[PDB]
Parts: structure tokens; sequence; C-alpha cells
């Protein structure tokens, strides 16, 4: 599943902090119920200092 | 830490009452001048002994009469003193916006002003933050021990310098 | 079920705390446990009805003072040279000193004098003994009185009105327009035309004679013919000395406009031809919307209908009306910011225009007047914001309002933050770089090289009104423009010769200074504005958290993960505002007190000279003022300014004891707190007495408040002494 | 113009000046004449009376105070006081508005992007601080092919 | 074609009368507003070609211009002269009260018609000399909207030029145009 | 002056006014606009008794539902008019 392995997605995510913001796929789990099972890494941390967040595909769209 | 952040307060109450005490003491009992036959005129004539016992004297015999020559030292060599009490008056009230507010408040309101840097794509990659919760006491006590320093700092060498 | 009983689960707190909240939480209904909308409108309506009682039970306390130990009859007398007594003083803690010194105003022992401008209200309304205040006394009590069976009333099964009847908004805006705003200015008209005129004329017009005495020499006659110029035809000459019959006309509602040249105030027949005006439009402006008989207007359809085709405002207005009706926060928000806007429009226009008779000489009278109603009005503004961050939190339905408007304020709402926090920057750098930079120019021995800005626009303004001061002669100043002609047979005989006086307060000569203190005042409230719409629009979430709906409205933090969420909430949003809008009214009541205490004395050189750079600001008003203020009581003796001397002190202990709460936060009180329990329950022969209350440090936000609310009465207190002192000591 | 007289026929102006070199006068009498805290005190005269020579030729307003006063509404008579330096004011500011943002889309197509802002590549801000001259015809230009702004769906919004 | 080589837009096709494709700020973008706009200019026009007549001929008789005709409702007497002629029922009472009677019957009349073309142009009635059973219609309408629009410009310039210049009327800014037209210009408004 | 002329016709101009000339453009605006709605239902519907809308007092006997409401508001607008009119007048 996902989008693709090393593409670039925009987060429709409201909640997180890079909402509208350009993130590089880097893991997609294909294990059947993993509720967010692609992993994102993003350029700029969050307040926590993080890169790294787990999105459902449809939390995501390819730009 | 934040109890040496409170300790900071607590040295300028007590250092700032100690030299109060100091200034009033020996302007009123001691600095003076002597004429002829003996006689001691000193640069506030002996109302230490009846106004520094109430808040009231203390704001106006020391806090107030002897403010009486900081501010209007404009247009004179000690202007440089009045400009630096008002500039302490305004570190110390600039002390007053880091002391009281917390850190949460200015990282949305530098969200905000980061949205209008993203708007015209003036956007830092390093991200703009707000000051840490210790960070933003630090600087509130530099603030407040630098403006209420220098505001003593300036009365203390226009009021003596003046009247010396 | 302990105290409090309204929410189950502070009962079970078993420290201070409970004690504490159940205070601060006794008036939020809507947030009570086993809570209805039932309940909710019928307290909040007995709540109305209580504050109602409140308010008249005080007015009655107000005038029962007035009439039992104050001089009103010997302030009638003579308004100039008595100071207006309020109250009597019985202080067990007076020496001799004391009671021979605020014996004032010819009492027969120490008392107040009030402050209030209530002898010059009343005087200027028709009441002129002391019987007559006490007989509004009598009235208001048992009008209170009648509140407060009302509010039993309304609370009792019988007569507990629906909320479907509170949320009535056509029929509440019908009876309020026709009734509270039209019949009681028409009721008003009826006093001011039977009694007040009458009473500025010598005539006593009481009850026994009200069927009598006839307000006109033609009485009801004209009125009903049409020809209403005969309540225009002789008014009130300028050799009229207020109270008395000599020099005084028949008319009853005159349009001269300007000002009554002996008490410097406005005239009663033009408050009574204004308040037949604001009467006759607020009755036809109340029957505007549609209650019980076909006609009107449906205020959701008006909403629905007033959309833009465009799109640029979304959906407009629709869902609003359900919005406003089934939020009581947002009703209460735009009470309160109609209410802010009013009670300085109140402030603005008692100063200027005196409404009256003998409260322009009285200087500090007026200072009070203004003071108050600037602060009462930067508290109220405040609360508006307050409330319209709690409706977004607590009442606002993202569903419900769905590209609306409303809905359209959150999504560009980084656009106003961002763009409030810019206006703001502009106007703090260029303010006190103006006012540094003319600091540092007085410093260096240099007056002509500060940057002094004349501020055309509002002398343009001013100019524009009828001042010929500044010479730009483009319309009532100049006498070929319409408006002129249109009015120079009408109100400006009047309204000329009120502007163009250089002592009164009505618009005033306006220089650099008072440029650069508008700009002060537009700092304060752009800032103010930038905290309190940042607030109500990063309400219900932003981007460190986006959950603050979830938490609550006044919520203390989210911890100190993702780098630090302190004041994260939009209740410590209006914590950091009622700095700044204590800042911002310190700022407009400095201005205004230092344009008058020069004014007043004559030499308005002395704010035109020096209130262009803060060492004038210092020096010359925080400074020289208090000359007298401080020297209320001295090791020699004591004034009658002592009392004041006191508050003022008083307010700099308060002010900084606010510190104490809003820099040292709660940690270092709790571990201080058990050792201090530690402490207690290892003393002999004190170990005995026991605490039901575990004893807590105070909490998060308790501590941001109650330094709010000391450095709030701290500064109330500081420049309510300050501003009472430095001008009724001094007085000019 | 706004009820304030030119300052080269103010009476108070010149009483200003008058009490300036007055003040500096007395400040010249306790020192020898050729010393050299004499020749300060009669450079600042020279000063003095150079500015208030420059005052009254521009054609400043002087008021009641006997100061000059700036009228900022866009008299004709009175450009230089804020129009003619606002719009040089604005030419600076703006190029330090545009060699700061023009830094920034060059550092952010970068290795390490946060690395070229603590440590600025002064040839990379060298050469756009030298493109900062002409930036009226730059940010309009960026503003008229849509450059300038950024699109609401690539940037980042807090949630309602 | 209000500019030779500019793309018309899409909401305007050419086959509406005047369709010149003037509209720089999209005001007519929405579909319904356009067809607001499209009975709107016509009235407005139409009481303009009322207007420039009655502006002019009463000019050009010597019975004063469109200002000093209109100033005695202000004064407490003026009598309304007509032609010349005072008329007995020239009352600013009586005469605002027949024209808030008449013409509030006469537009009442016009907004009921559900039809968006009769609310153009009725006919029937109002076309009494039959020409608009003829053989020309569409030049017609164009005829209307080019005579209109000179006449809504022409009353914009009626306006400001007794803004510009009071106590003068259009034929007498004719006439002192008339005299020296290189010096007495917009320029005058433009350049005090 | 002239009260009893200036009063009546300024009344009848707008109780003409109300029966044949708005009387379409206030019908339409009553069944457009509706009854006031809170949250999709009447206020009497919701549960306000003094919210009911009288029937009887509204119950005209006019042709074109014309009624004595509307004469207590077009005649209300003639009265405004008439003394905006005699107020002027006699100055
Ligand atoms: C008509 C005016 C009016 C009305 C009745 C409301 C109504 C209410 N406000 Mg509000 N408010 C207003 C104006 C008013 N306020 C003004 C004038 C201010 C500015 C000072 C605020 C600031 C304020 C805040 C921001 C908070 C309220 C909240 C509340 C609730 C009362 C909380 C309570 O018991 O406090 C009791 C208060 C005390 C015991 C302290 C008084 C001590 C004095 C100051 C000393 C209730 C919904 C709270 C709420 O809705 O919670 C979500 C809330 O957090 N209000
Ligand atoms: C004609 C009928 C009538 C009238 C007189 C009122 C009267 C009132 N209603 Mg009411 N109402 C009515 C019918 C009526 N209503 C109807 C039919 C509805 C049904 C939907 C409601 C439902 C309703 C609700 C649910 C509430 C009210 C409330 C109130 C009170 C408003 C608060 C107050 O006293 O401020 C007084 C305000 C004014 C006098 C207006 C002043 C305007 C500005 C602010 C001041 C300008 C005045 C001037 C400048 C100041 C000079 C004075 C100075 C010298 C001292 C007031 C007593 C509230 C209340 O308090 O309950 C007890 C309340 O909870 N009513
Ligand atoms: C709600 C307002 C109010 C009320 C209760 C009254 C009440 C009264 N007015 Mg009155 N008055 C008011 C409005 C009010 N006034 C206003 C609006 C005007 C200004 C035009 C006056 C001016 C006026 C005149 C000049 C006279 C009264 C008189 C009267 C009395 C009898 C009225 C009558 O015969 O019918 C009565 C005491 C009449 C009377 O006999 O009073 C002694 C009288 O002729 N009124
Ligand atoms: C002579 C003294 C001087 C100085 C020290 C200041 C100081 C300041 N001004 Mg100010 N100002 C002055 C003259 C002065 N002003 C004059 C004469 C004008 C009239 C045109 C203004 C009008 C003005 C504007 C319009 C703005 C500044 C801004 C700025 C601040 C940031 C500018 C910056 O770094 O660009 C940052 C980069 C930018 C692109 C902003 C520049 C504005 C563009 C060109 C529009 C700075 C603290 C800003 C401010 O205070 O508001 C927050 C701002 O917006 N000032
Ligand atoms: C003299 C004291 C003082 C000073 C200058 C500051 C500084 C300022 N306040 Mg304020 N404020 C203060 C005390 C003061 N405040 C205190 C006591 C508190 C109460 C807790 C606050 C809390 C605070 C909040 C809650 C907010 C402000 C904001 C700001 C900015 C207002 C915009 C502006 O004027 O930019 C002009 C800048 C200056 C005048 C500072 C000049 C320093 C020069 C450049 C040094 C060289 C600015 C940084 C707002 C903000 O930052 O948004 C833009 C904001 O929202 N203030
Ligand atoms: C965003 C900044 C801003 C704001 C909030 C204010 C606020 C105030 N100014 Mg203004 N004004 C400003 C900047 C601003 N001004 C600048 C840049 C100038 C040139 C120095 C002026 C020159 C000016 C004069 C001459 C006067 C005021 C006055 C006033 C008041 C009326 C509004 C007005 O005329 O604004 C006009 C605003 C502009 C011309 C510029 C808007 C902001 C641009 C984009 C920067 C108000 C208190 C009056 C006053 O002080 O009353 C006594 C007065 O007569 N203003
Ligand atoms: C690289 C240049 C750059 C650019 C083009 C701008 C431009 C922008 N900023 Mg600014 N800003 C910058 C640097 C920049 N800023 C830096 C370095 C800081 C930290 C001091 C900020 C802090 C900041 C705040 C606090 C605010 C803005 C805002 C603004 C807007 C109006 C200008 C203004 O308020 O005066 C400029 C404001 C200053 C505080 C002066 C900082 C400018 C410095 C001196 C330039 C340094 C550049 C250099 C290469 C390093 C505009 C979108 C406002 C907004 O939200 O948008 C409407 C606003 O509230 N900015
Ligand atoms: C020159 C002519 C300019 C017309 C440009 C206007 C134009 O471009 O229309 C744009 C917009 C109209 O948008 P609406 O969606 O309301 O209208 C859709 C339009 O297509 C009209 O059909 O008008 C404004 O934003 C109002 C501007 C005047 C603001 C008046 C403020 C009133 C303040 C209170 C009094
Ligand atoms: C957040 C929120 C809120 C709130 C807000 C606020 C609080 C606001 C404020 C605001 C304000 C508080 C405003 C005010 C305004 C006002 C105005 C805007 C005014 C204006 C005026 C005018 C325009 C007039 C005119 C004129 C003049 C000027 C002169 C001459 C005369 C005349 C009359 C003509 C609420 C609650 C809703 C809820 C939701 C959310
Ligand atoms: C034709 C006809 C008929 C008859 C009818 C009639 C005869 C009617 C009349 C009507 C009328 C007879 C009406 C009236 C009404 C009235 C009213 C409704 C009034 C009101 C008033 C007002 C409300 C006013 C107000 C005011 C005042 C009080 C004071 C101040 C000012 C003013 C002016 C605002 C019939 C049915 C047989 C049928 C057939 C046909
Ligand atoms: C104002 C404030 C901030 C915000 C403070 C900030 C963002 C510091 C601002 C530092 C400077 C002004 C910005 C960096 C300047 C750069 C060196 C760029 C130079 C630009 C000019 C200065 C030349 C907090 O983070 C805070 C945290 C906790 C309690 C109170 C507060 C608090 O009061
Ligand atoms: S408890 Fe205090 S210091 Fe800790 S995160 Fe909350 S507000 Fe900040």
């Amino acid at each position: 599943i996902g989008p693709k392995r090393g593409s670039i997605v925009k987060v429709l995510r409201r909640e997180s902090y890079w909402f509208n913001d350009t993130g590089k796929v880097v893991a997609v789990d294909q294990a059947p119920g993993v509720r967010y099972p692609v992993v994102v890494r993003f350029d700029k941390v969050n307040y926590a200092g993080v890169s790294t967040n787990n999105y459902s595909p449809d939390e995501l769209e390819q730009s | 830490w934040d109890h040496v952040f409170l300790g900071l307060f607590w040295m300028y109450n007590a250092i700032s009452v100690v030299i109060f005490h100091f200034s009033w003491k020996m302007q009123s009992d001691v600095w003076g001048s002597i004429s002829d036959q003996g006689v001691v005129t000193h640069i506030t004539g002996g109302n230490f002994a009846q106004s520094s016992i109430t808040i009231n004297g203390w704001l106006r015999d020391f806090l107030w009469a002897q403010a009486s020559q900081v501010i209007q030292s404009y247009g004179s060599s000690l202007s440089a003193y009045g400009l630096l009490f008002l500039g302490a008056h305004f570190v110390w009230a600039f002390s007053l916006m880091f002391l009281f507010s917390g850190r949460g408040y200015w990282q949305e309101l530098i969200e905000s002003i980061v949205w209008a840097h993203n708007k015209l794509k003036v956007a830092p990659a390093i991200q703009p933050r707000a000051l840490s919760i210790v960070q933003g006491r630090a600087v509130g006590v530099a603030h407040y021990l630098l403006g209420g320093i220098a505001t003593t700092w300036a009365f203390f060498l226009a009021r003596i310098i003046s009247v010396g | 079920s302990r105290f409090p009983k309204f929410s189950r689960g502070l009962s079970q707190d078993p420290t201070t705390r409970r004690i504490w909240f159940g205070i601060a939480t006794a008036h939020d209904f809507e947030s009570h446990d086993d809570m209805t909308e039932e309940r909710l409108y019928q307290k909040i309506f007995a709540s109305h009805f209580g504050q109602l009682a409140i308010i008249f039970l005080w007015t009655s306390g107000n005038l029962f003072h007035v009439a039992w130990q104050g001089n009103f009859e010997a302030w009638g007398q003579d308004p100039l040279h008595v100071r207006p007594i309020a109250h009597a003083i019985w202080d067990p803690h007076f020496g001799q000193p004391a009671v021979e010194a605020f014996t004032r105003g010819g009492a027969s022992g120490p008392v107040n004098i009030a402050y209030s401008g209530v002898y010059q209200w009343w005087y200027t309304i028709g009441l002129r003994t002391n019987q007559d205040l006490y007989g509004g006394s009598i009235f208001l009590l048992f009008v209170s009185a009648l509140f407060l069976i009302a509010g039993w009333l309304h609370l009792q099964p019988k007569w507990k009105p629906s909320v479907s009847w509170f949320k009535n908004a056509e029929s509440r805006l019908n009876h309020h327009l026709s009734g509270l705003f039209g019949v009681s200015s028409l009721a008003w008209t009826g006093h001011l035309v039977h009694v007040a005129i009458p009473e500025s004329r010598g005539e006593h017009v009481r009850w026994n004679n009200l069927l009598t005495a006839l307000p006109h020499p033609q009485g009801l006659g004209p009125f009903f013919a049409g020809q209403w110029n005969v309540y225009a035809q002789n008014p009130d000459s300028n050799s009229h000395l207020f109270g008395t019959s000599e020099g005084a006309g028949t008319a009853i509602l005159t349009f001269l406009g300007g000002f009554h040249p002996q008490t410097q105030s406005l005239w009663l027949t033009d408050m009574a031809h204004h308040h037949l005006a604001i009467a006759v439009i607020f009755i036809i402006a109340g029957h505007m919307y549609r209650t019980n008989f076909g006609i009107g207007h449906s205020m959701k359809e008006i909403l629905e209908a007033h959309t833009p085709p465009g799109g640029r405002l979304g959906r407009g207005h629709k869902g609003l009306y359900d919005t406003i009706n089934n939020s009581l926060h947002f009703q209460l928000g735009l009470a309160l910011a109609s209410l802010g806007v009013i009670t300085s429009l109140v402030a603005q226009h008692m100063y200027s225009l005196p409404p009256y008779a003998f409260l322009a000489q009285d200087f500090t009278t007026q200072a009070a007047l203004y003071t108050h109603h600037q602060y009462i009005a930067g508290f109220i503004m405040t609360g508006a914001f307050a409330h319209g961050a709690i409706f977004f939190i607590r009442d606002y339905n993202p569903e419900q309002n769905k590209d609306n408007v409303l809905a359209r304020m959150l999504e560009h709402k980084e656009a106003i933050i961002s763009h409030l926090s810019w206006a703001s920057l502009f106007l703090g750098f260029h303010t006190l770089g103006l006012y540094v930079h003319n600091d540092v120019m007085l410093a260096f021995g240099t007056p002509e090289k500060q940057i002094l800005i004349e501020p055309v626009f509002a002398q343009w303004i001013q100019s524009a009104h009828g001042k010929a001061l500044y010479g730009f002669d483009v319309l009532l100043s100049s006498a070929d423009s319409p408006a002129f002609n249109a009015g120079q047979t009408l109100w400006l005989p009047g309204w000329l010769d009120a502007i163009n006086n250089n002592s009164n307060s009505l618009f005033l000569t306006i220089g650099p200074g008072d440029f650069l203190v508008h700009h002060a005042i537009a700092l304060g409230l752009h800032t103010t504005t930038l905290i309190l719409v940042k607030g109500a629009l990063d309400a219900r979430g932003s981007k460190l958290m986006p959950d603050k709906k979830e938490f609550g409205y006044s919520f203390p933090c989210d911890g100190p993960g993702r780098g630090g969420t302190c004041d994260i909430s939009a209740w410590d949003a209006f914590y950091l505002a009622v700095f700044w809008m204590l800042n911002t009214i310190g700022w407009v009541t400095f201005y205004w007190h230092w344009k008058h205490i020069t004014l007043w004395q004559g030499n308005v050189a002395q704010f035109n000279e020096s209130s262009t750079y803060l060492m004038g600001w210092l020096r010359d008003y925080l400074w020289l003022n208090s000359s007298q203020l401080i020297n209320g009581y001295n090791p020699f003796g004591m004034n009658s300014l002592s009392v004041w001397a006191w508050m003022f002190l008083f307010g700099h202990l308060v002010w900084a004891t606010g510190f104490m709460f809003l820099i040292s936060w709660r940690g270092y009180w709790q571990e201080l707190i058990e050792t201090l329990a530690w402490a207690h329950e290892r003393t002999p022969l004190a170990n005995l007495v026991r605490w039901k209350d575990k004893p807590v440090a105070l909490s998060i936000v308790q501590a941001r408040l109650v330094g709010l609310a000391h450095f709030s009465v701290g500064y109330i207190f500081t420049y309510a002494a300050f501003l009472i002192a430095s001008t009724s000591g001094k007085f000019g | 113009v706004a009820g304030l007289t030119p300052c080269k026929e103010s009476k108070g102006f010149a009483k200003r000046q008058k009490q300036e070199i007055k003040k500096l006068e007395g400040r010249l009498k306790l020192y020898a004449p050729d010393s050299a805290p004499a020749l300060a005190i009669n450079a600042t005269i020279e000063k003095t009376k150079r500015r208030f020579e420059f005052y009254g030729n521009q054609g400043l307003l002087c008021g009641t105070d006997g100061l000059p006063h700036l009228i900022v509404d866009g008299d004709q008579a009175h450009l230089g006081e804020f129009v003619y330096p606002g719009l040089v004011f604005l030419y600076i500011a703006g190029w330090i508005g545009w060699v700061g943002r023009a830094y920034l889309i060059d550092v952010r197509t970068s290795k390490k992007p946060t690395e070229k802002e603590i440590i600025i590549d002064v040839p990379l801000a060298l050469r756009i601080m030298s493109k900062g001259l002409t930036w009226p015809v730059a940010a309009i230009g960026e503003l008229r092919s849509g450059k300038l702004v950024e699109k609401s769906s690539n940037i980042t919004v807090s949630p309602r | 074609e209000w500019l030779p080589g500019n793309p018309r837009p899409s909401y305007l096709d050419g086959s509406a009368p005047g369709d010149f494709g003037f509209d720089p700020l999209g005001l007519g973008e929405v579909p319904e507003n356009l067809e607001r706009f499209k009975e709107s200019e016509l009235i407005h026009a139409r009481w303009a070609m009322l207007a420039v007549p009655g502006v002019l001929i009463p000019e050009a008789l010597g019975y004063g211009n469109w200002v000093s005709a209109q100033k005695w409702a202000a004064t407490p007497g003026g009598q309304a002269t007509y032609l010349g002629n005072p008329v007995p029922w020239g009352n600013l009472p009586v005469i605002l009260a027949i024209e808030f009677l008449a013409i509030a019957f006469a537009e009442s009349q016009r907004n009921g018609e559900p039809d968006p073309e009769k609310r153009k142009y009725p006919g029937g009635a109002f076309d009494p000399l039959g020409f608009s059973k003829g053989a020309n219609l569409e030049e017609l309408k164009l005829k209307e909207i080019k005579n209109g629009r000179l006449a809504l410009v022409a009353f914009l310039g009626f306006a400001v030029q007794a803004i510009a210049y009071p106590g003068t009327g259009p034929l007498e800014n004719l006439k002192t145009h008339l005299a020296d037209p290189w010096h007495n210009t917009i320029a005058h408004v433009i350049i005090p | 002056a002239n009260t009893a002329l200036t009063i009546t016709l300024s009344t009848g101009a707008l109780l003409f006014l109300g029966r044949f000339v708005f009387l379409p453009f206030q019908r339409d605006n009553v069944s457009r606009q509706g009854l006031p709605v809170q949250n999709g239902v009447t206020h009497f519907d919701a549960g306000d008794s003094r919210a009911q809308e009288v029937t009887s007092f509204l119950k005209t006997n006019d042709p074109a539902g014309f009624t004595i409401v509307d004469v207590l508001a077009w005649g209300a607008l003639g009265h405004a008019v008439g003394f905006f009119i005699l107020a002027t007048i006699n100055n």
C-alpha cells in the first residue's frame, strides 16, 4: 500500500505540525490492520524536535 | 534554577534597600558642608530620623526629593543619567513582559508571524521559536536586574553628583 | 456533596483549592454538573434581577448618604465654592488631626468629599432638597425590592419561562428598542420637560403639582396641531442663571447647541429634545422585527439573505442567527463590545460636552468621571473579547457555521493576528523611537531637533467642526460651504461659540505631543486587540496544540513538552491583555489628566512643550503633580489628602504584591507549604489543631488571576489616589 | 498651514537660538580662549548656528513653542519632512527586505539550509545585496508573475 | 469589442445588445447579478435620456439650469415656476407626495413582471408606434444602449460640472468652453 | 397649518401605498421571511406560548389580505410622514 517509497507527499492531517508541508516517504508498512502505515520524513522538526511521523494514506496526497 | 531566579529578585530587594538606607543615611547624617564656628549642614538635614520610618517618607523625601536632579538634568552634562534613568525604566517594564508571560502564547503568535512569512516566501529554515521557559525567566530576571540596577545607578549618579 | 455543590468534581477535592475554585466557578453556570438549558437561563435571569437589585440598592445608598450626611442644599445654594460631600466618616482610628482635617464643606464632623458627580447630576435633573433625594432613595429601595420579588418569582415553577421565551430574539429586540430605549427616553423627556427645565427656571414642580404646573405657556395644543416650533420659541438667554427665574425662557425643546454660558454645560431643553429624538427613533426602530402580528422581520432570513454573490464572504451570514441565539457567550460578547464602545463614548462626551450643571468647573470630579468610564470600558471590552474566546471553545459549532463569515475568520485568522502584530509593531517602534528621540534632543540641549508632527488630520477634522484656530477653512469654518449655511441658523451659533472658546474642553488645541500619545493610544488598542483576537481565534487550537477546545477555556498549560506551553490558553491571552488595557487606559488617562491639568491652570504651553518626550511626562506630570499627593501626611502633620496619600502607597503595595503571584510560580510555594505542613504537624501544642482542607499552593490559573487582580487593584488605586489628589489639592 | 508660522519669521524660534548660544557662551567664560575644551564649545556654537539657519531655510513650520513642526499630510511645500525621506527610507527598507527574502530562497535549495543562516554565505549574500538596488521592479515583477506570494494550499495553517 | 484584440469573457458572448465586453472588474461575473445589471443599465439610461432634454432645453429657453430651478424647495417660498409660470399646486409636500405615489405605483408595476425579457423591453402599451413589431429589432436595442450610455456619461458630466463650478449650468459650461477652449477645461478642476 | 387636512392626506397616501402599491411587496416578504425561526423551528413550535401569532386579530375581510395590523403599520408611517410635513411647514 501507500503512494510510493521515496516520494513527495503533502499532509492533509489537521492536527499535525507539517500540515500543508512537503514530506518524503521513507517507509510504508504492508501489514494489515495498521492504521497509519506511511512513515514520512520532513526537513523541519516540530516543537518536540522529531521529524518522523506516521500517517494514513487517506491523510496524504502526492505533490 | 528557579530558586536562584527568585533569589535574584530578593537580592534586588535586599541590596536596593541596603543602598537606599546608605544613600539617605549618609546624605542626612554624614555628607554635607561645614561653615564657620563648627556648624554642619547636611544635604537633607536631619530627615532620616523622622521620614525614613514611613514608606511615604521613603517615597517622598528620598524617591521624590532626591530624584529632583535626575529628571531636570536634561540640557546639561548629567542628562545621560536622565536618559538611562528612563531607559532603565524601559528595561524594567520590558522585563515584566518576559516575567509575567509564558512560552506557548508567544509560540502561537510566532506561528502567526511564520504564516505571514510563508505567505511571502520568507520562511527561514531555522524555525522561529519562542524562548524557553527557563530562558524566558532568565531574560526577564536579566532585564529586571539590569533595568532596576540601572535606575538606581542613574538616580544615584545624578543626585550625588548634583549635590556633591 | 460539600461546597461547592454545583460541581461534583471540586467537592471531592481535599485541599484548599476546593474553597477557592468554588468562589470562582460560582457564576460559570454552564460548566456545572447535572446542568440543563432551562436551569441555565432561569438562573441567569434571576442573577440579572439580583444585579438590578444591587445597582438600585447601590444608588439608594448613594442617594441616602447625600441626603443624610451630605450638604446637597448648601451645594445647591453655591455650587462653585462648596465641596460636594459624599458621606460622613466614622473611623475609630482617627486622631484629633484627622477629625479636624477631614471636616470639609461646612460639616459637623469628618466627611468624604464626593468626586462621583452625583451632585451635579441630581442638580441638573431637578433634585434640590435632601427630602427629594430621600424620597428617591426610598423609591429605589422599593424598585430593588420589586426586582428581588420578580427574581424570586421567576424561579418558582408556576412562573418559570422556557428557553424558547429566552431565545425569542425578535420580541426581545422589539420590546427593548420600543420599551427600554424608547419609552424610557420618552419618560426621561417627560421628566426633563416637566421637572428639570422648570427647576432650572426656578419653578418647583413635584408630584403634588405635576398636573397643574404647565410646562409650556400653550401646552399640548401646538403639539397635536403640528406647529412644534412653539416649543422652540423662547429659549433661555445668555443672561440666564441656573435655578433662577430671571433671564429664563419658556421653550421646552430647543435646538441651540453648545453650552449654557454660566454652567459651561449642555442646555436641558436641548437634552429634552435629544431624548424626544432618541425616543421617537427608538420606538420607530422597535417596530422592526416580527413577533406575533404577521408584519416584521425574521432575523434568520435577514442573515441568510445577506450573502454576497461573488463568494468573497463565503456563505455570508447563513447560520449566524442560531449561532448567536444558542450561544449566550456570543450575545454577552456582543453586548460587552457595544457596551465598551459606548462607555468610552460616555467618557469622551461628558468632558468635552459636559451634560450636568457645574460639572465642568469641578475639575477632579471630571477627571474621576473620565477615568471611571475608561477603565470600566477597558474591562468591558476585554470581557467582550474573552467571551468571544469562550464562545469559540464551548459554543462555536464548525458544522453549523460552514463557510460563513465567522468560520472564515478562523480560515484567515493568521492574517488577522499577523497584521495586528505588524500594526502594533509599527506603532511601537514609531511611537517609542519618536519619544526616545525627543528625549535625546531635550537631553542633548537641543529642543529644536525633535521630530514634532502636527496632527493635521485631526486638526483638519477640528477645522471641519468649526475651529478657526488652524485656518484650514474647508467646511463649518468657512462660510462658503453648504453644511455651514445649512447649520448657521439652526445649531451652529451655539456650537461655534462653544468650540471657539479656549477655556472649555470641547475639541482642545492639539499638538505634536497629542499626535505622539494618539499613536500611543493606537499602540495600546492595537496590541490589546492583538492579544485578544489572538486568544479568540486560537481558542479552539493552534499549531502548538490543536486540541485547546477539549481542554476547556481556562486551562493552565499543556506541559513542558513540545518546547514549553506556558500561557497557551485563551484565558491567558485575556490575562496578558488585562495588562495591555491597564497600560492603554493608563496612557489615555495620563494624556487626559495632563492635557486638562495644564488647561485648568492656564499654561497649556507646559503640555505643548513637555508631552512630546517622556521626561516631561515623568517630571512635569508624574513628579510635579505628585507634590501635594505624597505630602498628604508628613512627620510635621497631615493634610486632607492624607487618605489619598495612603491609598497611593497602598496601590504600590498591592500592585507589587501581584508581582509575587506573576513572577514566582507554583512549585516553590508548594514545597514551601509542604515544609509548613510538616512544621504544623510536628509542633507541640499546635499539632492538636488540624486542617480539613489540605494546605496547597495557589494553582496556576488562580495564581495568574490573583496576580492580575492585585495588579489591577494596585493600578486603579495608585491612579485613583494620584488623580484625585493632584487635582483636588491643587484645584486648577 | 495648521496655525503654524514659518520658522524663519518665528519669534519663538529665534528666541531658542538666542538662549542656546547664551547657554554655551556662559560655558565658555570659565575656559581659556585658546584652550582645547573651548574649541569644542566654539564648534558647538557653530554647529548650533548652522542648525538654526538650516531649519529656517527649508520652510519649516514653527508653533507657539518655537519648535519646528512636521506636516506629514503630503503638502507640496512640505515634501522633505515626511514624503521625500519616507520614499528614501522605504527604498532602503525594501532593500533590506528584498535581499533577506532572496537569501532565504537561495539557501532553501541547498544541502544544509539551516547552516547557511547561522553562517551567512557572504559570496551568496553580496551577490544579491547588489541586486537589491532595483527591488520595486523586482517585487512587483514577482507580484505580477505570482512568484512573490505563495498559494494557501502550500502554507502551514493551524487548525480551527 | 471595447478593446480590439482583448479576449471577451465567457459570460459576455456578444449576443446581448451593446455587449462590447467592458467588464475589467468582473462585476457581472455572477449570472444572477448579471441579469439584474441588464435591467438596471436600461432604467438608468432611460431616466438619463429623459434628463438630458430636461436640462438643456430648460437652459436653452432661458429658465435657468437644473440647479437654480431646483433650489426653490429649500426656500420657504419659491412658488414653482414652470415655463415662466408658477403652478398653483407647486408646494414641496404636494409634489413630493405625488412623486412618492405616482412613481412608486409605476416602479412597483414595473417590478411585477416575472419574465426577464419583458422587464427589459415591455412593448405593447409602451410601444404604441409599433416599431418593436417591425423589420428592425436588434439594431434599435443597440441604438437604445448607445444613446443611453451617451446620456449616462452626459448626466455624470452634468453633476460634476455643478460640483466643480457651482452656480453655473451645463450649457453655461458649454458657453464658457466655446469662448476660449484651450484655457478652461477639466484641467481647471484637476489643477487648482 | 391645516392639521386636519395634512395628517389625513398623508395617512391616506401611505395607506394607498400600503393597499394598492406595496401590498404585493409586503405579502411576498412576509412569506419569504416567514415567521421567526430558532434552530429550525418556530418560537411557538419550540414551546413559547407567548410567541403564538394571533389569528383572530389578523382575521381580515379585505380581499387583498390587508389587515388591521397593516392599518396600524402603514397608517403609523402616514402619521410619521404627516408630522414630518407639519413640523417642516410650521417653521
Ligand atoms: C417593553 C417591554 C420590556 C422592557 C421595559 C424590558 C426591560 C428589561 N428587560 Mg426585557 N424582555 C421583554 C420585555 C421588556 N423588557 C420581552 C417581551 C422579552 C421576551 C423575549 C424580554 C426578555 C428579556 C430577557 C430574557 C432579559 C430581559 C432583561 C431586561 C432588562 C435589561 C437589563 C437592564 O435593566 O438594563 C437596563 C438597560 C437600559 C435602561 C438601557 C440603557 C441603554 C444604554 C446601555 C445606556 C444609555 C442610557 C443613558 C446614556 C445613561 C444615563 C443614565 C446615567 C445618568 C446614570 C430590563 C429591565 C434582562 C434582565 O436584566 O432581566 C432582569 C434579561 O435577562 N428581558
Ligand atoms: C471574537 C469574537 C467576538 C468579539 C469581537 C469583538 C469584541 C469585536 C469588537 C469590535 C468592535 C468593538 C468594533 C467597533 C466598531 C465600531 C465602528 C466600526 C464604528 C464606526 C463608526 C462609524 C463608521 C460612524 C460614522 C461616522 C463618523 C466616523 C464620523 C461622522 C459621523 C458618522 C456617524 C457618519 C464575538 C463576541 C462577536 C463572538 C465571536 C468571536
Ligand atoms: C376605503 C374603504 C374602507 C375604509 C377604510 C378607512 C376609512 C380607513 C381609515 C384608516 C385610518 C383612519 C387609519 C389610521 C391609522 C392611524 C395610525 C396607525 C396612527 C398612528 C400614529 C402614530 C404611531 C404616530 C406616531 C407619532 C407620535 C405618537 C408622536 C411622535 C411622532 C409620531 C408622528 C411618530 C372600507 C374598510 C370601508 C372598505 C371599503 C374601502
Ligand atoms: C516576547 C517573549 C518571547 C518572544 C521572544 C523572542 C522571539 C526573542 C526575540 C529576539 C530577537 C528580537 C529576534 C532575533 C533577532 C535576530 C538576531 C535577527 C536580527 C534582526 C534585528 C534584531 C537586527 C518569548 O519567547 C517568551 C517566552 C517565555 C516568556 C515570555 C516570553 C516573551 O515575553
Ligand atoms: S506548570 Fe508552569 S512551568 Fe510547567 S509547563 Fe505549566 S505553565 Fe509552564
